[PDB]
């Protein structure tokens, strides 16, 4: 009954029928080429290995921070215990060794601490660096002081791409493995190395580092999609009988009439400039998403349609005349005498936007939830909408504009943000407008949407630095992307749905405190839309990866804070901010942003607006500078690491899971060792709080355990002893609240 | 009833995690290994009973309705004071050990529950006589 | 390349003396009121949070000139063995900040009682030992080096004995606490005269006169009264060595004694007692004494006791605010108006010596590694006249020196490649020398490119260097000397 007629596998590469890797410069023709990162990534390790061992053999070890000294050697026992072949493993741990011995005679309460890190999990280092530590880059601050032999240009770029953090050369699992633990409740990372003049953020850099390692998704839609499966023309087998005495009223180019069944029967004309064929695909999607309402859980009330014929246009000048805005729409209408109509008939709800001022907050988060449960459910069948709302690289705004640049930082100016999302497409009942809809391969291909409006992150990046003078090519981590651009413009689209959803919110928020006097009232309002925002998030991460809504909503909190979220939306997308003076401003700027650097502009105020370009419209961000707006940024991108980073954990935790399992049926025959490893990395690759997960590797241990009765199982009894307690307490607290 | 909403959203974690193709619906090939993720490892004839009489589509894979509908039918067998005695006898150390070391777990382990709720379960009590008197 | 401000763990230290300490109410029921500033409720009016932030601030502030004065080439004091503050190593000022958080966290009033000062410093020493060994794991192995060092700084705020003048751990804790008590003090001249005396000892006259100064801007920063500088006042001097007077000796002086090879001695301490004609000796009387006014610079001198600007009904107003409250119940936003403070302090000063678009301006370039060190040399040579004046102001020699050694302005007189991000200078060339440039008025023509700009500094447009930064080392593994540079309005 309930299934997504769209599957994800993997693909060769999405390097088909692109631009050529080339950029043109006043004649000259520069070619673009990759810098490979998962050979960039390993050739670095090996360096830091080879800097370890000129380490230890230099006995300048004492010249070393004790910290910094704990992860140098945790990371080399994880890095260890994550490789296959005896002589690197052997090789690892005889680095290892000497570390051990250091630690273990200058500091015992570090070693008593970094022993219950190695008897807790299988790769401590990720363990150890749920902390600021994580900013301290200890991989390239060795490999800077003893590698004396100097890098090549591709470990020079990948370095300086990713000086931020040392979780940046981990291997797959150890690395996904970080970043899903980074979110859990006892972890403080908070991606900000604030230093007395930087304040670097790389919430961009984790997930840009995570993109980088996966390998291309292609979704494959079924024979009888919508976009594969093709019906006939629509016929004219229904004429509404229209008559002015029943019009309310003309949404933009559309005509409204009452019906004595309490429903809405609109008339969509042909609006000007384009054909009949986006009249028909409207009609078309509309009745294939009311014929799989069942099928898809969809949510919204939608508009179920009757016909789609042609008119002469003297009718519908006609009937219009009664109207208050009738010489916008006749423009907006195209110039011949006879137009195509479009009819639907949708409930009233159906055509007062979302972020029409006229309804309580409750009504607000019900509709925000039905919004964001369809837009990712159409998401996941394959269906994107890639015009929500004009926000308007070709003029389209990127809402994750660090992946998808070369030297792009921070978010954009969103110019005119309330004229953008006026007329948006979410509806008090649901979506709508779904005739400009895009089958999601055409983020996976060159299609005409990607070429368009992608053009950099298909034809690679340059910069005048990525010239290599003597190769001549532009050499370049981000040209990489052009394997994996399909990755990357899923995100952006996730990340653009919720960007639209905080808009409109945002919108309704300005819209209503003009009404409302008592501060205290105001921020009541705020504080719940900033709820129902990052409720909206939640369930994005819910539908998308299946991880329960709470849980996606505490791995959220951990990261994006939501009181600067609160303050910075109440602060920046009303008026309110205009009538103050420069240090009163100032000083509002050091209580919503509490920690980090604040907004600075230099642009004039303009009185009862704010920000702006033209001086009558309100911008969120001075001009050219980049959104003010943190947190919904940091929001955004834990958002989409958290749905690609879960996606890839689970990757690597079934690429184990099969490796395990050829143990335990006999294909390769192995001593115990080996068995008890594999187990404890399947353990350590489980999703955070994820109970089931460690359940199953429980199970399997214990298999092992069955197969392997003589085998020593004092390395391995700790932490599998605390998930046999966790799950007998799991299977008590299911029997007590039965009752 | 249907069952615990907790369980729900478990069921719904573990079908979208062992649903390698992200479509909604998991093959048979795998049915087992999200079964024992759930408490429930039955023998290949076992589940093969389902295999035979679960797809009533009849394509080879089973929809999460299906999937909820077999854990409800499937949860009125194992579900007993085997688990439970189990569960109490994997601590420590003659039957009766403590209390302060139940709520101390009940805290931190799992879902955690209140100190109020580690209160009245501990005046609603012995781990043998303390599980049969519910 | 560290400081208060930015430290997430001072700060979390700070935020725990706030939560548990600073944040608690009084209880000794000796002017245990909490003050109500608008509609927020302050605790520990006189030595709540802010006081900490202060002393921490102070801290930083006078190892930050005992440095520039190393840098001057003057001479210092000495902690038994050759060594000088200046000589304090960027961690040990972290330890010492942690230390600091909590030597006021055991006061439960105001009252100054030796027992109970005892008392009450013990109670602070136990509370820093129960957080250090609360976060144990990530303060001894990197902050401190073992428990050992715990126990000495634990011993350094219980400080059971008077030993202030032992090593630099006491002398950057006891005067830091010791001179933010000047806001209160009701006579000022006495007590400025001796914590002017008793720090100068270490530094030398003009870091300490900077000292001073920099404090009553963190006083005006924090919403704190300051106190004016009246150096004829009338009112009869104290020795706040001690609790005591001046009497004279009837004629012109005061009971002086005499030491052996020596004619005569310093002024007698006496206590507050029956006189008569032996009067006591005025805070004007004091002043101009030559035995002391050879060494306080502050003779004859007077300050503003107050914003120079808005009346003293606005400035009560002001002083009664919000933000008064605010800054006791919020350590983000009391680090934050103590870094601008500092800021500005540290820049301002450029503008009083000289006579008077985006604000900051990145432009990244490489350069040889003997350029930089004979850069720095002389960018600190610069930098180290800047003190911010009090008393005596210094504006010909550090005009002089800024003029003449026209070194550093290399920069002007051609165009430029600017920007305004710092990655997008550490994206490109990665460069090891960065030139930061702070201009907040004017004074560049800031055209932008187009992102990134380009800049081009006029001849009646001068850099001045602030801070001379190194920031890690670049991606081919050589350190990056990120400056800052101010823009200065010369017509000269
Ligand atoms: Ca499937
Ligand atoms: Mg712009």
């Amino acid at each position: 009954k309930q299934y997504y007629f769209a599957r994800r596998g993997e693909t060769s590469t999405h390097d088909t029928s692109l631009p050529p890797p080339v950029k043109v410069l006043s004649g000259r023709s520069i070619p673009l080429k990759e810098i490979p990162f998962e050979t960039t990534r390993n050739e670095l390790v090996q360096i830091y290995l080879t800097s370890v061992d000129q380490l230890i053999k230099s006995n300048k070890l004492n010249s070393i921070p004790s910290q910094q000294i704990a992860s140098h050697y945790l990371f080399l026992r994880s890095l260890a215990n994550s490789e296959t072949d005896g002589i690197k493993k052997n090789q690892i741990l005889s680095l290892a060794k000497p570390l051990g011995i250091y630690l273990a005679s200058k500091e015992p309460h570090v070693w008593k601490t970094i022993n219950e890190l190695i008897e807790k999990s299988e790769y401590p280092i990720i363990h150890y660096l749920k902390n600021n530590r994580a900013h301290s880059n200890f991989m390239l601050a060795l490999i800077h002081e003893y590698h004396k032999e100097p890098l090549t240009k591709n470990q020079s770029a990948f370095v300086q791409k990713f000086r931020d953090s040392s979780v940046f050369l981990f291997p797959n699992p150890i690395y996904t493995a970080w970043l899903a633990h980074s979110y859990d409740e006892d972890s403080s990372f908070n991606p900000m190395f604030r230093e007395r003049l930087s304040t670097n953020f790389y919430h961009s850099t984790l997930t840009d580092n995570l993109l980088l390692r996966t390998e291309p998704k292609e979704v494959t839609l079924s024979s009888e999609h919508h976009y594969k499966k093709e019906k006939g023309p629509i016929d004219s087998s229904f004429r509404y009988q229209m008559s002015s005495d029943r019009l309310l009223r003309i949404q933009g180019r559309t005509l409204l009439f009452s019906t004595p069944q309490n429903d809405v029967v609109a008339v969509k004309v042909q609006k000007r400039g384009e054909p009949k064929s986006t009249l028909e695909e409207e009609f078309q999607m509309a009745d294939y998403l009311l014929k799989h309402q069942s099928r898809l859980d969809v949510y919204s009330k939608l508009p179920q349609p009757l016909g789609q014929y042609s008119v002469k246009k003297s009718e519908i000048l006609e009937i219009s005349r009664g109207s208050l805005d009738f010489e916008r729409f006749k423009t907006l209408i195209g110039d011949s005498k006879d137009l195509e109509v479009y009819v639907y008939k949708a409930p009233l709800t159906y055509f007062t936007y979302l972020h029409d001022k006229n309804q309580d907050l409750e009504d607000l988060t019900a509709s925000v939830k039905t919004n964001v449960h369809d837009l990712f459910v159409l998401l996941r069948e394959g269906i994107m909408f890639p015009q929500l709302a004009d926000i308007f690289d070709k003029g389209r705004y990127q809402a994750l504009v660090q992946l998808l640049n070369v030297l792009q930082f921070q978010l954009g100016r969103i110019d005119k943000w309330q004229k953008a999302v006026e007329y948006v497409n979410l509806r008090s009942s649901g979506l709508a407008d779904l005739g400009d809809s895009l089958p999601i391969t055409s983020l996976f291909t060159s299609s005409d949407f990607t070429k368009h409006y992608f053009s950099a992150l298909l034809t690679g990046g340059y910069h005048p630095t990525f010239f290599d003078k003597s190769s001549g090519t532009a050499n370049s981590l981000f040209t990489g992307k052009r394997r994996l651009f399909g990755n990357y413009l899923y995100l952006n689209t996730i990340a653009e749905y919720l960007l639209v959803i905080q808009l409109t919110l945002g919108s309704y928020g300005d819209k209503v405190t003009r009404d409302m006097m008592d501060k205290p009232k105001k921020e009541a309002v705020w504080r719940e839309l900033a709820n129902v925002m990052f409720t909206s998030c939640a369930e994005a991460i819910h539908i998308m990866t299946g991880i329960p809504q709470s849980r996606a909503l505490t791995l959220l909190k951990q990261r994006a804070n939501i009181e600067k979220h609160f303050r910075q939306t109440q602060f920046w997308m009303t008026p309110d901010y205009s009538k103050l003076d420069e240090d009163t401003l100032q000083m509002e700027q050091y209580s919503i942003y509490s920690g980090e650097p604040e907004y600075e502009f230099t642009d004039k105020l303009v009185s009862g607006v704010g920000l702006s370009v033209d001086g009558t419209h309100q911008d969120l961000g001075g001009y050219n500078r980049e959104s003010p707006l943190r947190e919904l940024e940091k929001l955004l991108y834990a958002t989409v690491t958290l749905i690609e980073g879960t996606m890839q954990l689970d990757k690597e935790f079934f690429k184990q899971l099969q490796q395990v399992e050829k143990i335990l049926s006999g294909e390769i025959k192995t001593d115990a060792n080996s068995c008890f490893e594999a187990v404890a990395q399947l353990l350590d690759l489980a999703r955070p709080r994820c109970h089931f997960q460690k359940r199953l590797v429980l199970s399997y241990y214990e298999e092992a355990k069955l197969k392997y009765p003589s085998a020593p199982t004092d390395a391995y009894d700790s932490r599998f002893q605390v998930v046999a307690k966790t799950n007998a307490a799991i299977t008590i607290q299911r029997f007590w609240r039965e009752t | 009833d249907q069952l615990t909403e907790e369980q729900i959203a478990e069921f719904k974690e573990a079908f979208s995690l062992f649903d390698k193709d992200g479509d909604g619906t998991i093959t048979t090939k795998e049915l087992g290994t999200v079964m024992r993720s759930l408490g429930q490892n039955p023998t290949e004839a076992e589940l093969q009973d389902m295999i035979n009489e679960v797809d009533a589509d009849g394509n080879g894979t089973i929809d999460f309705p299906e999937f909820l509908t077999m854990m409800a039918r499937k949860m009125k067998d194992t579900d007993s004071e085997e688990e439970i005695r189990e569960a109490f006898r994997v601590f420590d150390g003659n039957g009766y050990i403590s209390a302060a070391e139940l709520r101390h777990v009940m805290t931190n382990l799992g879902e955690k529950l209140t100190d109020e709720e580690v209160d009245e379960m501990i005046r609603e009590a012995n781990y043998e006589e303390f599980v049969q008197m519910m | 390349g560290f400081s208060l401000y930015t430290d997430d763990t001072v700060k979390a230290a700070a935020q725990y003396a706030y939560d548990n300490y600073l944040g608690k109410p009084y209880t000794g029921s000796v002017e245990s009121a909490p003050a109500n500033f608008g509609g927020r409720m302050v605790y520990r009016q006189h030595h709540g949070l802010s006081h900490t932030l202060r002393t921490m601030a102070y801290a930083e502030l006078i190892v930050e000139e005992a440095r520039k004065a190393k840098l001057r080439g003057e001479t210092l004091g000495k902690f038994k063995d050759g060594r000088t503050i200046a000589d304090v190593t960027p961690q040990e000022l972290k330890k010492i900040m942690i230390a600091q958080a909590f030597f006021v966290a055991g006061r439960d009033d105001e009252a100054s009682d030796a027992k109970n000062y005892q008392k009450y410093h013990e109670q602070s020493r136990d509370a820093f030992l129960k957080y250090v060994k609360d976060n144990e794991s990530t303060l001894i192995p990197d902050v401190f080096k073992d428990q050992e060092d715990v126990n000495f700084y634990a011993r350094v705020i219980e400080d059971k004995s008077h030993d202030w003048e032992s090593t630099p751990a006491h002398v950057l804790i006891n005067q830091g606490h010791m001179v933010d008590l000047v806001r209160v003090k009701q006579p000022p001249e006495s007590f400025l005269q001796r914590y002017f005396s008793s720090m100068q000892r270490w530094i030398g006259s003009q870091a300490t006169e900077a000292v001073f100064g920099i404090q009553r801007q963190f006083f005006h920063a924090t919403y704190e009264v300051v106190a004016g500088f009246d150096s004829d006042n009338k009112e009869p001097h104290l020795v706040v060595s001690g609790l005591g007077r001046y009497v004279i000796g009837e004629d012109g002086q005061p009971i002086r004694e005499a030491p052996k090879k020596g004619q005569k001695e310093g002024d007698l301490k006496v206590f507050p007692q029956t006189y008569k004609n032996e009067r006591l000796m005025r805070v004007d009387e004091f002043l101009k004494l030559p035995e002391i006014q050879n060494t306080f610079p502050g003779s004859g001198k007077h300050l503003q006791g107050g914003m120079p600007g808005m009346n003293e009904m606005d400035y009560w107003n002001r002083l009664n605010s919000l933000n008064r409250a605010r800054c006791e119940n919020d350590v983000d936003f009391c680090l934050k108006q103590l870094q601008t403070a500092h800021d500005k302090a540290k820049i301002e000063p450029i503008k009083q010596a000289f006579q008077s678009p985006p604000t900051r301006l990145f432009r990244g370039l490489n350069l040889s590694e003997e350029f930089t060190k004979g850069l720095i040399d002389q960018a600190n040579a610069m930098i180290a006249n800047t003190t911010e004046r009090l008393f005596t102001d210094h504006s010909p020699e550090a005009f002089k020196q800024i003029k003449l050694n026209d070194l550093s302005k290399m920069s002007g007189r051609t165009n430029a490649s600017t920007t305004t991000e710092i990655k997008l200078v550490k994206e490109t060339w990665d460069s090891n020398v960065i030139f930061e440039m702070l201009d907040p008025d004017g004074l560049l023509h800031s055209k932008q490119v187009g992102s990134e700009f380009s800049v081009y500094l006029p001849e009646d447009v001068a850099l001045v260097p602030v801070k001379v930064t190194l920031d890690g080392k670049t991606q081919k593994g050589e350190n990056r000397y990120v400056f800052t540079f101010v823009a200065v309005k010369s017509p000269d």
